[PDB]
């Protein structure tokens, strides 16, 4: 598993693999890792695959209660508050391994300036959470090689499109030095997924986009 | 048996209330009385408009008009009446009463 | 008296239900319409039960909003615990006639409100929307195009009785309620939509300055 | 009959409000201004609540200092629970009025106690003041200039109606203030702002030779 | 005296039947059909209990959807703790007999309900189908033919007692069924079967144009 | 309670 | 064990084999592994006999439960989320040896095409479930012959009857090349069971159709 | 009438109060000093609070020894909760304000005691001595000067108003205290001091051979 | 009305203690001394608490048993929690003093009881008798002498004022004790002493032959 | 009022213990013999409590057979706690005063029982019997000769008075105290002893033609 989100002048982006495994043996070709969890923050999550579903619909269902009860969204820093919780509450079962990791993307509206309302948002194990100044972060077994990607390719990020493209580029690296990580399936065409968070909200990034940019990338390279 | 007609009501020893209509204090003399009345509205109509006759519609005038009368008046029955009730309810008469009709609000 | 009781609950909680401002419901093209007679700023009347089921009542605040508070709880443990699509309207709607029953005949003091559930169809679905209201002792009624609630309810449901028409698009539908209401400006309305074209939250307030530009 | 009983409770919780000292709350251009009639040295009618939310209150001081460390407890517990900025001035007037109708309806004897909550906007923020009364009742109220609480409100509410300003400077508002009170030294006053101006903690006490100099 | 306080109570639950609507259940050739005079659409007076175990009821709503309730709750708690033919008409009538008894004695109010239980044999088996009726007090009744419950039952129960025939078919059941109710449309029924035909699951409802072409 | 079914 | 379950365009088939084991020792020749739980679902279940039989009992009880208080099944959804809880909550047990894993194929009334309302979902023992979209899956020690004999298989699956082919064929296989599995017993004449699901419902094939499909496959491979 | 029965229970503790001896508290030169009218050899009504507080009181005896004791409970586990110079003789006064109201209000009979809760400043501290005196009402004075709890105390206040000195030394604050006591030997005086002087512990009595020397 | 029925209680407390035996306890030369009028051999009115204190009572059995038990219970736990020798006579009467207080004020019925606590000095060491006695209204007083409890206590306090005398040998406090408790043999007496030569358990009946002697 | 509850609670119980059949026990050589006027041949009013132990009754049946199961009780509880040697006929006795203590003032309607407690010597030792008797209040009388309980205990006691010779055997035991219960054939006899000669458990019942031969 590996899922990446950068900042973009102007928004976030946060884009997921799709392969989940046992072991050496691949049991699935097209997990959805990356959930619209409100109408301004996605949420990925590597780990257990229960515990990540789990999560995420978990702290979807809590946000939005809130939102119900008080007639307003919680800001940036309760959602973190309350996603770090949640984390902090499974560390006994992670050490018993049923670990989930969580890496949150947002756009806060309340920020000051618009174009680096962008956020990201790591978490641990025992719930502590740190803020992303490097202007992109990952989470799972290929998360180093595409940090190590993201590091070089990110003067290029200067919009939605090509922080589109370089996030589909960080993944190919994963997938490409790491088994555990699905690349494109040209054969069956199954490409990696991707939420948009800017001043409008969130939104799925249609597949057809993702297969070009992957296209692109994979010619680039033979 | 309607709400127009719910005479009386009455209070038993266990506080328990009975609706009492027209109809527990109905007479021969009342049934005369709302006749001769009906009467003299079908008499009046004649002398007015002009058309002979007596129309059901005086009778149901005369029969509202004789009860808003009678309403009026809580004692118009002997005692009898109030021991045969409780008799058969079982229980002490206490009360009698007559049907004649603070803050976050949002 | 058992006689008593019934009747004296009944007037305390229609007396406190007819003394408080008004609010109506309506369908109209794109879902349902809540508009409501409401000077305050922090405190509402109308609010989002579930995805698909919006909310209104009129009486005593502090007690509709416990009413409010209570739906809420219920309709997202539903949600959780089976499906977001098997929590509906009829479901919430029946909780808050059993529970209006049960305070109405257990507790000292009737809750002297007013409920109205509504539910559109999902996206992409097609479904007339329903109308649900509840009253203080627990009787629930059907409503197929418009729900008055608080106040005089005569006048404004005769109005709203002339001036209905199904499929009114959402001006006409906001012309119409606020005409028969009157029987305001947007510094006393609280107006907001079960829109149903929306693909998850269907529940949208209308304020401020695309409010003016609706009225 | 239950709403004569209630007619009753009123009257008493009344009574104790109008036999105890007069308070009095507006705004300036620093934020919002409390100026209590209080001899004593150790028992206070002013208080921090948040941040940037501040409470006053008249009538029995066991009482309204009761509600002054609930509403403490439930502002923390929210702060830790969801993050500071989340609390507001508005849930806290909420759950006072809440509590207080719960309180009027439930317990014995009703409190005889009026409140005030006030909010002002963060450092570097740009808000108007918010002012809420909360009566004895449950009943809340948005003010937009200025709350007076206890004793004979009405000539201290016409003086401000005649005297007030708005963004007037902390001295000119300190005059007004207690020149419509009086309608007293600093040995007899209890004098706090909520100062929009700090950083984080808004609320500060205005005594001794500072409160002297300023008036 | 206790005996008036009972006949108080005897009295108040008959009076609250009469205003609810009536419901039939008569035995026809393939099993038990219930057939209510019902306007709602989502509000029903009929009900599957457990897999040949099917429910009527007459009365306060919410009353007997209560014991609709507990008496599913009873019906699975026990198949699932012994096995599913061990569950039996007679033993959930016998239930629904000490529940209103106790609730007669104990509670405040009697429930204003009238149940009537029944059952039909399994699948590919052969046995009489079983009405009882459960009055409010507790009281149990073995019915051979037909039993009505709730307003008027005397110019419904003699129509019947004219009309009925033992193993008439669905279609004239219905006939009979309808005709002695009148004593209305598909918009105004609610029409189900304990069909004996069915492998497991025999009580089944009969709605829209299915019904519409029976009747 | 007007509520009988 | 080994229980199969595939989509064919109109409707889901399951089938399941007979043997029963303790260690090399074969106890139980003619186990019934699937159930119809409702109308429109079946649910296989692998694993300790005692843990599967009470799960399919008990959560059969459950969705007619819901139904009888409610007066509406619940949707497709709900049904995969309480037998997920209910899988979830074995995992103590599970992890102590008492393991029991399900698949549950339905047909869903409610999607849009009816070609397509088909259904099949599978779970492991901490909970999480996976929406299978390859048209086919299985459970027990032979699921991964059974699976490899679909694959090549799955284009011969045009209808019920070639689906219902299809499923015996892969059960043939696992059987083949798993001890713990059970063939078709030609002497005591035990097969394999199976359930058909479509619009109008769950039906047993009745042994016969299944008896016929045994012997066509036997002749073809001798 | 709550009205009528609160006005029994008022004049009920003041009946109470009368019936009792006199204590008087009063400031001099070395911190405070107690000077109560007792003639029990084991039974006292002066006692030590916390380091630096002490405590008077005039009643019933078991009822302001129930205090007594629930004040040392409660200055010692916020001593050791957060630290000794924490504990201030104000806390302790409104705790005692506030229980004495809520018994005053809550149980059967009002609790008839008066009580004076006294501190001075820690060691080679400067600080003006503090009295308190709280009521069965639960009302909180702050005295300057000297407070007379139990009995008449009108005589022994006017008589103190005369005779008081601050900064007197020992010797003259008895001769001034027991003189307007009068208006008794060592065998019926409870004399005991809150020394300024002492480094931690500043209760002090003053009792038999000494006792007999200072008066 | 408190004074009527908390009062009430006071008459009917005097009449039972009336209604009963009389006991005498005084002060001799070593120790003290318990003399009692009791004619059954299995039910005692005197009774060892501790090491050095005494108890006799006069009253309702079932309640002066009741608080023997209790004391017992009391002193043995104090002194196993801190030390024998802190368990002094002086606690114990104290909490006999609140426990017939908190009876007299919340029980149904006020014990009809009177007890005594009597305390001698340790072995080897010097100190004089103290005698308490504790009323039913939880009233304690210290006696330099003697104690006299139930029936007439007139003439036998008398007799006891004109006879008494310090320092008297056990023969001659005996005679005295006999003849005042008179204005009876072996077989109608309970004699029992706190003789304080004793090194640890100072209580010690007097019984049989050797109260023959003595008497 | 506490007098006339009292003497209202007293003439119903007395009302019930001369309501019922009459019960003796009295002292004879080998040790205490109770004879009992019993017509049933299943309920029993005599009992064995311990080793040496006896227990006999007289009045409602489920109430003093309540109080002979609760004394069993207590005394196997006590004597596995300590020792069987320990348990007395004197702490039982004193157990059931303090029960008909409590019973009497705390329950609706008292106990209408009279008991009677026995107790001999252990084996090989040499002591007098010793009878207690509880009345319904909860007074206990040491009895030196016999007791007799219940129905018209005067004529019964006036007999045994002339006839009662201590040491008498137990055939002239029996005979005088059926004569003395007469002012009966083994068919309506209860006849047990209190053997003291029985090593370790003393009760044992003279049934049948044992019986017979005695009488």
């Amino acid at each position: 598993t590996t899922i990446v989100a950068l900042k973009y002048p102007g928004g976030v982006v946060m884009a997921g693999d799709r392969r989940s495994t046992q072991g050496n043996m691949i049991s699935g070709r097209d997990v959805r890792k990356v959930y619209i969890t409100d109408d301004y923050t996605a949420t990925g999550i590597a780990g257990t695959a229960a515990v990540a579903v789990e999560f995420a619909r978990l702290y979807a269902v809590e946000l939005e209660h809130y939102e119900k009860l008080e007639g307003v969204p919680l800001t940036f820093a309760g959602k973190i508050n309350r996603l770090a919780i949640m984390v902090r509450g499974n560390l006994a079962a992670a050490m018993q391994g049923l670990l989930a990791l969580p890496l949150l993307a947002g756009y806060d509206i309340h920020a000051s300036d618009p174009q680096s309302a962008g956020r990201i948002v790591s978490f641990d194990a025992a719930g502590g959470w740190n803020i992303e100044e490097e202007g992109y972060q990952a989470v799972g077994s290929g998360s180093l090689f595409a940090k190590s990607s993201m590091k070089k390719l990110y003067s290029q990020v200067t919009d939605g499109d090509s922080g589109l493209r370089v996030a589909v580029e960080a993944l190919y690296d994963a997938a490409d030095d790491d088994s555990a990580t699905g690349g494109p399936d040209l054969v069956r065409g199954i490409f990696p997924t991707a939420v948009i968070i800017d001043a409008d909200g969130a939104v799925d990034v249609p597949e057809s986009r993702i297969a070009e940019l992957a296209r692109a990338i994979i010619e680039s390279r033979s | 048996e309607i709400d127009d007609n719910r005479f009386l009501e009455v209070t038993y020893a266990n506080g328990d209330k009975e609706v009492m209509y027209f109809k527990d204090f109905n007479s021969g003399a009342m049934i005369q009385n709302v006749v001769d009345r009906a009467k003299k509205n079908a008499i009046k109509s004649v002398l007015e408009t002009g058309q002979p006759g007596l129309r059901i519609q005086h009778l149901l005038d005369s029969i509202v008009d004789e009860f808003a009368e009678n309403e009026d008046l809580p004692n118009t029955t002997n005692p009898d009446d109030w021991a045969r009730i409780s008799g058969k309810k079982g229980e002490r008469i206490v009360y009698i009463r007559t049907l004649v009709t603070l803050g976050q609000y949002l | 008296s058992p006689e008593q009781a019934m009747r004296e609950r009944s007037e305390l909680a229609r007396k406190g239900i007819a003394r408080a401002k008004s609010v109506v419901a309506l369908a109209y093209a794109g879902g349902v319409l809540f508009v409501a007679e409401n000077p305050s700023r922090s405190l509402q009347k109308i609010s989002e039960l579930y995805d698909r089921v919006g909310f209104a009542a009129a009486g005593k605040f502090n007690e509709f909003d416990n009413l409010r508070r209570g739906g809420i709880q219920f309709a997202d443990t539903r949600g959780y615990a089976y499906d977001r699509r098997d929590v509906t309207g009829r479901q919430l709607a029946n909780v808050y006639a059993q529970t209006l029953g049960t305070i109405f005949t257990e507790q000292a003091k009737p809750y002297e409100v007013e409920l109205c559930v509504a539910e559109v169809a999902h996206y992409g679905e097609t479904k007339r929307p329903e109308l649900y209201r509840i009253t203080y002792d627990g009787s629930i009624a059907d409503e197929p195009h418009f729900v008055v609630m608080g106040g005089t309810t005569e006048p404004i449901a005769n109005a709203l009785k002339e001036s209905y028409a199904e499929n009114a698009s959402l001006t006409d539908a906001l012309r119409i309620a606020v005409a028969a209401l009157r029987a305001l400006g947007v510094a006393s309305l609280e107006v907001a939509v079960l829109d149903a074209n929306r693909p998850r939250r269907a529940f949208r307030r209308i304020t401020g300055s695309a409010l003016q530009a609706l009225l």
